[PDB]
This record gives structure tokens, C-alpha cells and sequence, in this order.
RNA sequence: CAGGCUAAUUUGCGCAAGAGUGUACAAAAUGAGUGCGCGGUUUGGCACCUCGAUGUCGGCUUGACUAAUCCUCAUGGAUG
RNA sequence: UCUAUCUUCUAGAGGGAAUUAGAAUAUAAUAAGGAUUAACCUUUGUACGAAAGGAACAUGGGGUACUAUUGUUAU
RNA sequence: GUGCUGAAAGCAUAUAGGCACGAAAUUUACCUUAAGAUAUUUCUUAAAUAUACGUAAGAAAAUAUUACGUUAAUAGGCUUAGUUUGUAAGGAACUAAGUACUAAUUUUAUAAAAAACUGAAUGAUUAAUAUAUCUUACA
């Protein structure tokens, strides 16, 4: 084997031929069984991409001081919906910020060209529970996407720390300071046993190396403030990363989804702020074919200088 | 060392990914046309202009 | 193995079951049709001259059909007068009256339209160039697989495949 | 495998090149601890360049191309040899 | 493990690094230009642009802080609050220009640069842009947009401006400085 | 219905020809504000924070921290006597 | 010295049987002198084997594994 | 006393073969690891008990923000 | 460990057969790295793309990773507001915002060779032929 208990060649595609409608037992693995054992945890609604702007305190009336982190939403749009019949799972692709057309590549320029969206800075997918979580492509998400008191999870890349030792990386105690120690104060000491333990270093052994610059999730962080004009969503506690880094905010998996009324009001606000999200998308898709066909033939110069 | 490194395992260490990289960031100089590094000042025109400003001024 | 003799024993394959029924007494001629492809020197009885005296019964007699693959049917729907119209149209507007247009109009096979008429040289040279300009858009990997298809077809007809 | 476009077949290029080692430039003494001394040989070396014209590369390419069109095409069912001889028929 | 470096340490002690920067800024004013390594030219560039900012202040504290950076104030302060103060009176910052150059020391092959004072008697970009214009006129070529963009940079804030630039071009053509210059139309036909 | 867009062109440096061009979409130049939403929900557990929506598809203030400190000071000090009692005067 | 073979002995255990104790009543608990065993920790025997040792071991750093369980979790028996 | 050659190990890279012409971006099945403690109040001082004593079960103890909950005063 | 139904074996039995309760252990869940199928009405006919160089950084032993390069706020400078020092003076490592003042800056830099086989479905264009004889036509 290479990964797990399967000896199947990686180039073989037998999935469609083993169907439960033919009387076979529903497999315990596979995309279907993976979604069924995550149905409760999976968030009902999509998330938003936000930029960490700094830390502060939320002073409340009558005496409450609550340390909080400020996350700003900078033109958060819906770029693509990942359905189960096309991708194998439900998710929404969200975009953040903007990027200069010259820096965006042609493969991606034609990707946004087929949607009517300006090129974004970053893209990220948020898994939703079912088809009710998919939103129209091209709608902007504002801080009001959440409500005050709603607990969320913030996923961000932690601060980089380069090559760390044993103390900072794994919390090793180190050795003595002055009682005869010899050049071994912050070193890791023993790395194993002897011939009875395999005459080798055991896989998974803790050693110095690079630390940081990895994704970290902080769960169950309430929402203390929601300001649309500023574009910020103030969350309690600390968040991973530096100021100016993009983080992913979504409902908490270990907490019940927001009430049915809220999940519907937020969806009802996208139909008001953007009454025509499909007409603007179908028009962009209709234009992409004309330009894609002009590029193929080689007459793209004519359309550019048409008006 | 426990053993002597063979001709194969020593040739891997010496040349596998350690081939000298060809400098390709070369542009011509506007004043004289001579080849120079990109974003850098011509060495033959620097000395000549640097000496031309020392005689007359 | 260690020796060549030891290798011959590990790689042994026994002879056919038929050869292992040795007669205890006397000699016997047995029928052992082999499970192999017959050569072209085993002339079928239909290709033997009536004069030839070796046309015996099957050796089985001395002791439905498979699925169709290609059963064509020839049809003659073009009268002599219609062969003159094909020669007029083709020579008048060879771009509008192609062999496909004329084939569908007269209900004929595309090859036949070429048997009775030929496009002007200017038009013929225009077709070879189009396919010649198409053979320059092929990379080294596609142009090598397109040449192999042309060699495997000539080899097939030389008895080499 | 590098693709070139030769407009001047007389252009000189570096066909071959190898480095050899020559005599010993000098000898330095390495004074270590414990009154130990070691000899350090200063090396001198040479290089050989074999210069050829671009006509050699245009000829060597035509040979490689002719050797690739001489190995024949790929056939689906090849006639591989059976390398064991036995004094009986197995079929 | 700790914080990042605030600036370059240049493998020197604290006091040795404060004297190295005061010497490069002293030679920059005295000579109007210096040819040193790139990391040294980029660390003194921040101290030379802050010393010319003190020369544009009317307080006495600036006159005392300028005395605490130079190493011969009695001989260089009159030049700082004199010629230099008048030169950079109307410029909003950016008084120095660091230009990358080929190694000054070939032994170590350490990348070098040229730190200079813009609009100065030894401005190397004002002369290199004058040599380009001299060649273009002397070969009936058309200046490139980058040459036109550099021609205006070296003549916008300069006192004489275009007149001083046309004189440099005239002095480089009467000297035949552009003799043997490869025409820009023959650069695509050259390999060596 | 077709939103505004501009064309980005990728040209060759060898032949000076258009290799491929795309229609880059740009957000509305004049930002369009919309009337107040009519979605009113009554629930004790939550409130929709749709008080003041900004113009659609516009960059928010880069530094909301100093703007946020003046919102809490104006909420924790509606008069200013506390802010002035420790000012630099 | 460690490793190797053995298991007399052990501060390592299990099972079988049941004199006896348990006011009564063998097996709630308890279990004389014994039998059948597992295991390789202590003290030993041997000597295949020259090597880091005579307290063969202590502390520190860092482990990995075992389960015959001190704590935390589920649970049968207990005229006692 | 020892500047680590080899295997193992911790990190990070050069090249690569991919259903296969090559890419940009977002990515699933799956794989390998990580996290892993305990206590206290709360039973109608209830069941049980002559009394002295005294449980099991279950809920809650995120809020001087939201919310939940319990009180306090005003309507 | 504790049950329901229930026979072999008229009884009994949570024994076979048919259902079930049940632990800090296991599995999932949760989190991270890895994996790289797939997706886009995505791009590319000698490119798409990547690299190099230059200004850098949420990255950092090298390498790699993530931006930017004038149609530009990447870094430095300058300016204002903060913060700090202190006489509400004078300064300043620092933070934020603004500002093209300085540097991303010389005349087609480098790498990238680029659509296999069989079956099925479905188009376009074309002599996609053979045999007899040595002359034939024109002037
Ligand atoms: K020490
Ligand atoms: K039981
Ligand atoms: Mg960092
Ligand atoms: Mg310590
Ligand atoms: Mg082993
Ligand atoms: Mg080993
Ligand atoms: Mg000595
Ligand atoms: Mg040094
Ligand atoms: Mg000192
Ligand atoms: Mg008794
Ligand atoms: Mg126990
Ligand atoms: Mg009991
Ligand atoms: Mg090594
Ligand atoms: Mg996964
Ligand atoms: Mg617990
Ligand atoms: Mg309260
Ligand atoms: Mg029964
Ligand atoms: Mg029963
Ligand atoms: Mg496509
Ligand atoms: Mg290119
Ligand atoms: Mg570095
Ligand atoms: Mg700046
Ligand atoms: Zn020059």
C-alpha cells in the first residue's frame, strides 16, 4: 500500500460502477460517507474573508472591559459555488480585496471575465452543510452577515518564527546553568535509547526546526460589535497572524447554528441590496463566449477598438 | 568517517544541483551600448564620466 | 539458479496432453488439431482446382456463423445522363459543388463522384496546401505519432504487421 | 535537448571541454596544536577547449534524427521471441 | 527567536557602527558623492537625508544636531547651512540617490553602489542622461521614453535646469565622448 | 445589465502584436447608494446590524482603529469632561 | 560490565485442592504444610563472549513501550 | 577527548512520470499526527436509617457585551 | 456486566436463532500537516506561465514562500496626526495616513518543444484507382 489499506492503482476510476442502487452496502468511506459524519458540525452558512487590523478592548456600559480583535471586511464578494454534483461537496468561494490586472494572470483574467467580478486579492472556500448555503455569485457580504453575540471561528496563519530550538518549539525544559554543565544549556539532551530501542531515532521525535507560519483556528469567539461603515467585525480574544493578514471567519462548528430567522434574514438582505445578481452574471457569461471566440479566431483587436 | 565515499556518491554531492547559474540579467548601456548588468551602471562609462567631471568644472 | 541445468528445470513447461498418450503396442496416427493460427500454405478446399486430387473430407470425418462485421451492398443510382451533370457542376463551381454536395444530391458514395469527375488543378493544389498548412501546426510529439500511423499502414500491406 | 536556430554555420562554439591537474604550485605548512605539522599542496590546473563550427552540430542532429526514423514505428502486438527450446511441442 | 533587526548592523560594534555612518555622511557632503558597498550606501542614505532636513530648519537645535553628526563641523557646517540648504530648499525630501554599480573591490566581489547628492556637481545620473542625449543627437536617433523621463528628473529642481543640461551635452559632443558608441539599432545583431 | 468593464491587453515584445486580451470588470465609478432595507425581523435572541449600510463595493477606511477609538470615547464620554480632564492642557 | 544459556533463590506471580478462621456457615473475606505452572525483576549457577566496570547504580534532558491499576471511568459478590 | 562519513530522525529545498501538451487559482476522498486532567456547589438534606448520618440519577454555574437565568425596584 | 423472545432438552435458559442496554479505552468528531482526484461555460500555436534582475515583506541559515515595479504607495525621505521624552517648549528610535521627492530605469533578458493508442458518436475537403500499349497531339 501507499496510503491506508487500499492497493488500488491511483489511475483507476471504479467509483461509478459500485452503486448502492444495485444492492451494494453504502461504503463507510468516500465523499458520501465523509459528508454524513460531518453533517451536524458543518456550518449552515458561508464565511467571510477579513483582514486583522489590531487588538483593543470593548468597553461596555456599567463596567465591562472585554479584550477584542478587530477584523475588517474589504469588498467580500461571492465568486463561485461548489455543488456536490460537480465537485463532491458543498462550499462557497469568497473573494477579498482587489489586484491589478497586469499582476493577475491570463488564466485568472478569463476566470473573472466569465463572472462579471473584478479580480480579487485572495480566494477561499467555506464548506456549507447543504444546497441551502449556496449564494448568488457576485454579491457583497457586509459585517451585518453576522449578529452581535454570534460565536464564530477565526482561521489564520500564525506568526512566523523561523528555525526554533527545543525550548521555544516544544517547550523543553533545558538543562542546568552553573552546576558543572558543559556547553549544554538549551540543547535537547537525549534523542533515544540504545540497541534495545531500535538503534535508531524514532519517527516523530521532537527536534529543533521551523516554527510558526501555519494555520491556527480559534473556536468560540463571540461577536462584540458590528459596524458596517467601518466594515469591521470585532471578535473577543486573540487571533492568529499579524496585522494586515487575511483570516477566515465562519460560524462555530461546536455550537448550534444561528436561529432559522437569522439565516433567512441575511439571505433576504442579499436579494434587496443586489436585486439582479443573475442578470448581471448571465450577461457576463454571454460576453465571455464572444471574447473567447474572438481570441480563438484572432479578431480580438476588433472588439477592443470597437468603441 | 567509517568508509571511503565512492566516486558516485561524491559526484552527486558535487554537481547534482550545484551547477553554476548563467547570468541572464544583462542589458546594453544607453550612452555607449556596452553590455552591463540590469539596473546597474556601466563600469566603462562610470569611470569616463567620473573622470570627465574632475578635469573641467 | 546457480547452474544452467538448474534453470532449465525451473522454467520447464510440459508438452501437450495429446503427445503424452503414447501407444503401448504398435503405432497409431492421431488427430491433434493445434490451438494456433494456420499459415497461408493450407489452401482451403474452395481454392483448390477441380483437377487436384487431394480434396479429402475434413480430417474430423476421417476418424450458426459468427457475427457480421462488414457486409457491403453496391448500388447504381446514377444514370449516364446524371454523370454529365456531375462533370458540369464540379467544373463550374468546385467550391459549392464539392464531392459531399454531389454525393448527397445523387445518393452516391463520395469515391464515385471522384471516379467520374476531377476538380481543376487550381482547386486540387488548394486542398493539398490546406492539409500542408495543417501539418505544420503539429508539434514534435503529434507529428511523430501521425507518421507512425502512416508507416503502420504501409507495413500492414507489406506483410510486416 | 536545447533548440537552436543557426543562421551562420561557421559560428564557433565550445564543443568539448575538460580540466586537468598540473604540477604543484607550492607547499604550505599547517601548524596545528601539539606541535603537529601538515603539508598543504597549492594546486595549479589547466583547461582544454575543443572549438568547432556549427556545421558539426547540424551534422550530428541529422544523424540523431535519421537514427530515430530508422528504428521503425511502434506496433501494438510485437513478435517477441520465446527463448526456451524444448524437444517437444507444448501446444 | 527575538525581534527582527531594526537596521543593518554591518558586523560591527555599536560605537563602530555610529562612526561608520558619520564618516560616510561626512564624505558625502565634502565630496558630493562616495563609492562604497550597497549596504553601507543604503544605511548612510537615511542619515544623509535626515541631516539635510536639519539644514532646512531655522532653529538652533537643528544647528547643534548637525554639529553632532559631522566630524569636522567647523569646516563643513558652513557648506551644510549654505550651498546645500539653498540647493534643497524647494525639494520635498529625497535628496540622495543610490545607484548600483559593479564591484568596487574585485577580490571579495561585494555588490557596490554610488551614494550621491541629487542636483550636485557630481550627479552621475545627470551626466549619464547627458551622454545618452549626446549620443542620440549625434546619431540621428530618437530618445526613448526612459531617456525623456530621466531628462526631466535631472532638470526639474536644478537651479539652471535645462540650460545646465544643454551645456553638458555640448561639452560631451565637442570632446567626442560618444565616439565608438554602438548604435541602439545594432544591439539585436550583437552577441559578444 | 452588463456591468462596466475595461479591456486588458497582453502584447508581444518580439512582433508587437496582441497575444490575448480580456475584459476586466471594474466596480461602479460613481458609487451607488440604495434605499433603506425593508427586512425587519423581531426576535429577542438577535438583531440585524443593518443600521447604516455604506456605498456598495467601496474600500473601507484602511485604519479603522483610530476611528474606532473615537466611537467608544464618544460612547463612554458623551460630554468630554473625562477626555478633557487628562488632555495635554 | 553488558549481551547469551539456566531458574536454585527472590521484594515476581497464577491456577488446583481445602486443614483452619469466619458466634452459625468452606469458598463475603481468609488459606497451614503442599501439587501443577508462567515469567525473567532480586541474590545466584554456567562461561559462548575481553572491554566501560566494585552502590551498577543516582540526578538531569528527552523519550518509546508493557500492564500484574495509585487516581479518574463501567461493573459482579458481600447470613459478613 | 572527538569539526558527524553512513543509516534513523527534525526541518527546508533542487530535479522528477503526468492518463500523458503545459500551466494559473481554489481544492475533495484519503493518509499521518495533535488535542486528551481532576475537583466543587446544585436531589424537597430527598431515597436509605431507630437515631447518628446520608447517596445514585439529572440540570446549571460563557453574560458587571449579546443572550440565557435568577432577583431587585419602578410602571 | 445486565436484559427481551426462545428452542435443541414439554421444564429451565440473555447458550442455538431473532432483537437490546452498556466504559476516562477503540472509532468518529475537533484541530494541524500531508495528499492533489476534481473543479473553472479558466489560459496557451510558441506561447500561457515561471524565472532572473530591482523595491520589499504577513516569509526567512541557504533555498523556498507572498507582494510590488511608474497606468506604481513596495521600501526610504518629506508632511500632518498620534505616542514618547520633557519645558505643554525643544526633540525623537516608533505607529498611522497622505504625498510620486529618491529607488524599483535603457532600445525584441532567460527558461518553457507543446495534444499517444483502440472502440463508439458525429463533420469538413480530396483520385483515396487499376490494367493494355508507345507514341500522341500540334506545327
Ligand atoms: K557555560
Ligand atoms: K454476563
Ligand atoms: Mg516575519
Ligand atoms: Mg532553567
Ligand atoms: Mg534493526
Ligand atoms: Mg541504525
Ligand atoms: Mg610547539
Ligand atoms: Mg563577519
Ligand atoms: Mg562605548
Ligand atoms: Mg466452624
Ligand atoms: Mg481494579
Ligand atoms: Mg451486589
Ligand atoms: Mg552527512
Ligand atoms: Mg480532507
Ligand atoms: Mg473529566
Ligand atoms: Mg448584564
Ligand atoms: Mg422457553
Ligand atoms: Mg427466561
Ligand atoms: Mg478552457
Ligand atoms: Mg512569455
Ligand atoms: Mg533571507
Ligand atoms: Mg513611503
Ligand atoms: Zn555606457
Amino acid at each position: 500500500v501507499k496510503y491506508g489499506w487500499s492497493t488500488l492503482p491511483k489511475r483507476s476510476r471504479p467509483t461509478r460502477f459500485n452503486q448502492v442502487t444495485q444492492g451494494l452496502p453504502a461504503p463507510t468511506s468516500g465523499p458520501a460517507a465523509a459528508l454524513k459524519r460531518r453533517e451536524k458540525t458543518t456550518p449552515l452558512r458561508t464565511g467571510v474573508l477579513a483582514v486583522k487590523k489590531g487588538m483593543t478592548v470593548f468597553m461596555g456600559r456599567t463596567g465591562a472591559r472585554i479584550p477584542c480583535t478587530v477584523l475588517q471586511l474589504d469588498r467580500v464578494q461571492v465568486v463561485a459555488n461548489k455543488t456536490r454534483a460537480k465537485n463532491g461537496y458543498w462550499a462557497v468561494q469568497v473573494g477579498l480585496g482587489e489586484r491589478r490586472a497586469e499582476n493577475v494572470g491570463a488564466p485568472q483574467l478569463g476566470y473573472y471575465e466569465a463572472k462579471g467580478i473584478p479580480p480579487k486579492q485572495t480566494l477561499a472556500e467555506f464548506k456549507v452543510r447543504n444546497q441551502d448555503g449556496l449564494l448568488p455569485v457576485g454579491v457583497q457580504l457586509f459585517p451585518d452577515w453576522f449578529h452581535v453575540g454570534q460565536v464564530v471561528d477565526v482561521r489564520g496563519i500564525t506568526r512566523g518564527m523561523g528555525f526554533a530550538g527545543g525550548m521555544k518549539r516544544h517547550g523543553f525544559a533545558g538543562q542546568e546553568a552553573s552546576h558543572g554543565n558543559s556547553l549544554n544549556h538549551r540543547t535537547i539532551g537525549s534523542v533515544g535509547g540504545s540497541q534495545g530501542s531500535g538503534s535508531r531515532v524514532l519517527p516523530g521525535k521532537k527536534m529543533p526546526g521551523r516554527m510558526g507560519a501555519q494555520q491556527h483556528t480559534v473556536q468560540n469567539l463571540p461577536i462584540l460589535m458590528v459596524d458596517n461603515e467601518l466594515g469591521i467585525v470585532v471578535v473577543k480574544g486573540a487571533v492568529a497572524g499579524h496585522k494586515g493578514a487575511v483570516v477566515k471567519v465562519q460560524d462555530a462548528v461546536k455550537k448550534a447554528p444561528p436561529p432559522e430567522e437569522f439565516v433567512e434574514a441575511t439571505k433576504q438582505l442579499l436579494n434587496e441590496r443586489f436585486p439582479d445578481a443573475e442578470e448581471k452574471l448571465q450577461a457576463a457569461r454571454k460576453l465571455h463566449l464572444e471574447l473567447k471566440e474572438a481570441r480563438r479566431q484572432g479578431l480580438i483587436d476588433s472588439l477592443i477598438k470597437n468603441g | 568517517p567509517k568508509k571511503k565515499t565512492s566516486h558516485m556518491k561524491k559526484r552527486h554531492r558535487q554537481m547534482a544541483g550545484k551547477a553554476l547559474k548563467d547570468v541572464t540579467h544583462l542589458n546594453r548601456c544607453p550612452a555607449c551600448g556596452n553590455l552591463k548588468r540590469m539596473h546597474h551602471l556601466c563600469s566603462t562609462c562610470l569611470g569616463k564620466l567620473k573622470g570627465f567631471m574632475d578635469r573641467n568644472g | 539458479q546457480s547452474t544452467a541445468n538448474r534453470t532449465k528445470r525451473m522454467l520447464n513447461i510440459p508438452p501437450h496432453e495429446s503427445f503424452l498418450n503414447v501407444p503401448v503396442e504398435g503405432d497409431r496416427i492421431i488427430f491433434n488439431p493445434p490451438s494456433s493460427e494456420a499459415s497461408v500454405y493450407h489452401t482451403p478446399f474452395k481454392f483448390l482446382p477441380r483437377s487436384d486430387p487431394r480434396r479429402r473430407a475434413n480430417i474430423y470425418k476421417l476418424f450458426d456463423l459468427p457475427p457480421v462485421l462488414y457486409n457491403p451492398t453496391k448500388s447504381y443510382n446514377v444514370t449516364p445522363e446524371q454523370v454529365e451533370e456531375i462533370r458540369e457542376l464540379r467544373a463550374k463551381d468546385p467550391k459549392k459543388y464539392s464531392v459531399t454536395y454531389l454525393s448527397n444530391k445523387y445518393n452516391c458514395t463520395k469515391v464515385f463522384i471522384m471516379m467520374c469527375t476531377q476538380a481543376p488543378r487550381e482547386h486540387q493544389e488548394q486542398h493539398k496546401l490546406a492539409r500542408a498548412r495543417t501539418a505544420e501546426n503539429w508539434g514534435p510529439r503529434r507529428a511523430a505519432a501521425k507518421l507512425d500511423a502512416r508507416r503502420r499502414k504501409e507495413m500492414l500491406h507489406r506483410g510486416e504487421i | 535537448g536545447k533548440h537552436l536556430e543557426i543562421r551562420d554555420p561557421t559560428r564557433i562554439y565550445v564543443a568539448e571541454t575538460f580540466v586537468n591537474k598540473g604540477f604543484t604550485r607550492g607547499v604550505e605548512l599547517d601548524y596545528r596544536a601539539r606541535g603537529r605539522v601538515f603539508k598543504m599542496n597549492k594546486p595549479t590546473t589547466t583547461m582544454t577547449v575543443v572549438l568547432k563550427e556549427e556545421k558539426t552540430r547540424i551534422r550530428e542532429h541529422q544523424e540523431r534524427v535519421a537514427k530515430k526514423l530508422r528504428q521503425g514505428p511502434w506496433v501494438h502486438l510485437p513478435d517477441r521471441p520465446v527463448t526456451s527450446q524444448r524437444q517437444f511441442y507444448s501446444w | 527567536a527575538g525581534a527582527h533587526v531594526k537596521y543593518r548592523h554591518l558586523s560591527r560594534s555599536s560605537a563602530h557602527r555610529q562612526a561608520l555612518l558619520r564618516n560616510l555622511v561626512t564624505s558625502l557632503i565634502k565630496n558630493e558623492t562616495i563609492h562604497t558597498t550597497y549596504p553601507k550606501a543604503k544605511e548612510a542614505q537615511r542619515l544623509a537625508e535626515k541631516l539635510i532636513t536639519l539644514s532646512k530648519r531655522d532653529t538652533e537645535t537643528a544647528r547643534r544636531s548637525a554639529q553632532g553628526i559631522l566630524y569636522t563641523p567647523d569646516q563643513l557646517l558652513p557648506k551644510l547651512f549654505g550651498e546645500i540648504r539653498e540647493r534643497y530648499a524647494n525639494r520635498p525630501g529625497g535628496y540622495t540617490r543610490v545607484l548600483r554599480t559593479e564591484p568596487k573591490d574585485q577580490y571579495s566581489q561585494a555588490p557596490s553602489a554610488i551614494l550621491e547628492l541629487v542636483d550636485g556637481p557630481k550627479d552621475m545620473r545627470f551626466a549619464m542622461t547627458a551622454a545618452t542625449v549626446a549620443r542620440d543627437r549625434e546619431q540621428k536617433t530618437e530618445s526613448t521614453d526612459l531617456t525623456k523621463k530621466n531628462m526631466d528628473k535631472v532638470t526639474r529642481f536644478r537651479k539652471d535646469g535645462m540650460r545646465a543640461f544643454e551645456d553638458m551635452v555640448a561639452s560631451l559632443r565637442d570632446m567626442k565622448f560618444t565616439a565608438g558608441a554602438i548604435n541602439p539599432k545594432e544591439w539585436k545583431k550583437l552577441d559578444r | 445589465a452588463l456591468p462596466d468593464h475595461n479591456f486588458f491587453r497582453i502584447a508581444d515584445k518580439h512582433t508587437k502584436k496582441t497575444r490575448t486580451a480580456f475584459a476586466v470588470f471594474t466596480p461602479p465609478k460613481s458609487p451607488t447608494t440604495l434605499p433603506p432595507s425593508s427586512v425587519v425581523t423581531k426576535s429577542k435572541a438577535f438583531k440585524i446590524a443593518n443600521s447604516k449600510l455604506p456605498p456598495l463595493m467601496t474600500k473601507p477606511p484602511s485604519d479603522p482603529m483610530p476611528l474606532l477609538t473615537q466611537q467608544q470615547i464618544a460612547r463612554m464620554d458623551p460630554t468630554g469632561a473625562r477626555t478633557a480632564l487628562f488632555s495635554k492642557a
